[PDB]
RNA sequence: UAGGU
């Protein structure tokens, strides 16, 4: 099969990119809560209404 | 003669809304008149009012040009990166806007159906800045129609209150190295 | 309920 070749002449071309699932990071904002909040799970957080969309 | 003519989702479709089927976002809500259809399978997702663009905050006026290049470019490399593990992604728009329908959109195309559904699935649990993250299926497929033609090329005479994406372009060097890095990402993937 | 077919 040509699709195992195919894919071995690829990643060569790429020996020197790291792939996205590595790249590291700095400073991620993903998953960080406002203070107090650390029991407080996304979905309570938007009925409560603390935090609402600047449309409404 | 060759095929009949529609005016399905345009400007003088006066039952459904032409803005939200192009752009994914109306002015009016869900107070508009005009018919917002959700799509129930889609390859665009919608997280509204994510990227709050720091120029627009009372403090927000001491970064130079660098820094400003530098700031918007690590919310982008953190926004690909995150939707990058619900399969692959094929285009990634950031709206600079300030209309209260448009400010801060981040639209995502997958280039599968269920990929989009999954995403949606995981982002309205999650956080993001301090702020619960609101995902939902986006009816956009072609970027071009939704983007603002006088913003393109110059500026936009409306500014920020323009109804049409006012999308922020990052770095060339940071999108080059994102789909060179996913594209190595499915092919380690791809074998087995 | 608009500027964009
Ligand atoms: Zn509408
Ligand atoms: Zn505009």
């Amino acid at each position: 099969e040509r699709s195992v070749r195919s894919i071995e002449q690829e990643l060569e071309q790429l020996r020197d990119v790291t792939p996205i699932n590595q790249w590291k990071r700095k400073r991620s904002l993903w998953d960080i809560k406002p203070p107090g909040y650390e029991l407080v799970t996304a979905d309570q957080a938007k009925m409560s209404g603390v935090f609402p969309l600047p449309g409404a | 003669a060759s095929h009949l003519a529609s005016i399905y989702g345009t400007e003088q479709d006066k039952v459904n809304c032409s803005f939200y089927y192009k752009i994914g976002a109306c002015r009016h809500g869900e107070r508009c008149y005009r018919k917002h259809v959700k799509p129930n399978f889609s390859q665009t997702i919608l997280c509204p009012n994510m990227y709050k663009n720091p120029i627009h905050e009372p403090n927000g006026k001491k970064f130079t040009q660098r820094e400003l290049a530098e700031q918007f470019d690590a919310f982008y490399e953190d926004m690909f990166c995150e939707f990058s593990k619900y399969g692959e992604v094929e285009q990634l728009v950031v709206c600079d806007n300030v209309g209260d329908h448009l400010v801060g959109n981040v639209y995502v195309r997958f280039k599968y159906e269920e990929s989009a559904q999954n995403a949606i699935d995981d982002l309205n649990s999650r956080w993001y800045s301090q702020r619960p993250v609101y995902a939902e299926l986006s009816p956009v497929t072609d970027f071009r129609e939704a983007c603002c033609r006088q913003h393109e090329t110059s500026e936009c005479q409306r500014g920020g209150l323009c109804n049409f994406m006012h999308a922020k372009k990052p770095s060339p060097q940071l999108l080059r190295d994102l789909v060179l890095a996913q594209r190595k990402y499915l092919a380690l993937n791809a074998a087995e």
